[PDB]
């Protein structure tokens, strides 16, 4: 989920 | 496949790890004098157990997040689905971290770089978890004694994390192809340059057990402490570790 923002941004 | 297009692999994860690294080799060898005074120590040793806790999980969510840049650089893992790519990050990530900080270990008087100077396990007392912290230390102090180069920390970091075994893998074969190749090109690099004697000495179960110490750990911690957990531990952290 922050991850998912790390990964995508 | 052939030499070039292996070599040129090696090439590509050594420049991904020198972009994504934090602090260079070359800052924390210029800082191995700068040791922590005796009263130092004892103000670090004073601090209350929570105040310890988040410090330290916020140093290392920091180190984390450099290790999630390298993940994205690393040809072929943005190519995987979103799926897998979390999978490796939530098993990896840790474990890599632990790799990398033998370069900010000095195995001559055994401190590590933390928070501008060196300083010994000692340091870490007031986190409660000696035995956790104690194999850490020396799990580093394995590590240096190998002396590794920039370069095989990159090509074994990276295979650390792209590890075809991780539970929870929806496309183990396109994982097991990446491995293969990173491993390759490895073995490769340390074929050319006379260095393959380390690969007897790498460590085992080992990765893994310092994670599963740190996991059950952390859940002590969070059944003690839970309000400080959820108000002041980092986000990316309860993420990866809760
Ligand atoms: C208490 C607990 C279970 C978890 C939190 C603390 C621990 C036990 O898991 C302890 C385990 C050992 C620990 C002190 C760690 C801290 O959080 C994070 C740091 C750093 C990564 C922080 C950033 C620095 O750049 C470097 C030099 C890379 C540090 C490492 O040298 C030492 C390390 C991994």
């Amino acid at each position: 989920k922050i991850l998912h923002r790390l990964l995508q941004d | 496949a052939s030499l070039t297009e292996i070599e040129h692999l090696v090439q590509s994860v050594c420049k991904s790890y020198r972009e994504t690294c934090q602090l260079r080799l070359e800052d924390l060898l210029r800082q191995r004098s700068n040791i922590f005074s005796r009263e130092e120590v004892t103000g670090y040793q004073r601090k209350s157990m929570w105040e310890m806790w988040e410090r330290c999980a916020h140093h290392l969510t920091e180190a984390i997040q450099y290790v999630v840049e390298f993940a994205k650089r690393l040809s072929g893992f943005m190519e995987l689905c979103q799926n897998d790519q979390i999978v490796l990050l939530k098993a990896g990530a840790m474990e890599v971290v632990l790799v990398r900080m033998c370069r900010a270990y000095n195995a001559d008087n055994r401190t590590v770089f933390f928070e501008g100077k060196y300083g010994g396990m000692e340091l870490f007392r007031a986190l409660g978890c000696s035995e956790l912290i104690s194999s850490i230390f020396d799990f580093s102090h394995s590590l240096s004694a190998l002396h590794f180069s920039e370069d095989e920390i990159a090509l074994y970091t990276a295979l650390v994390l792209i590890n075809a075994h991780r539970p929870g893998l929806q496309e183990k074969r396109k994982v097991e192809q990446l491995q293969y190749n990173l491993e390759l090109a490895f073995h490769h690099h340390l074929c050319k340059t006379h260095r393959q004697s380390i690969l007897a000495k790498l460590p085992p179960g080992k990765l893994r057990s310092l994670c599963s110490q740190h996991v059950e750990r952390l859940q002590i911690f969070q059944h003690l402490h839970p309000i400080v957990v959820q108000a002041a531990f980092p986000p990316l952290y309860k993420e990866l570790f809760s």
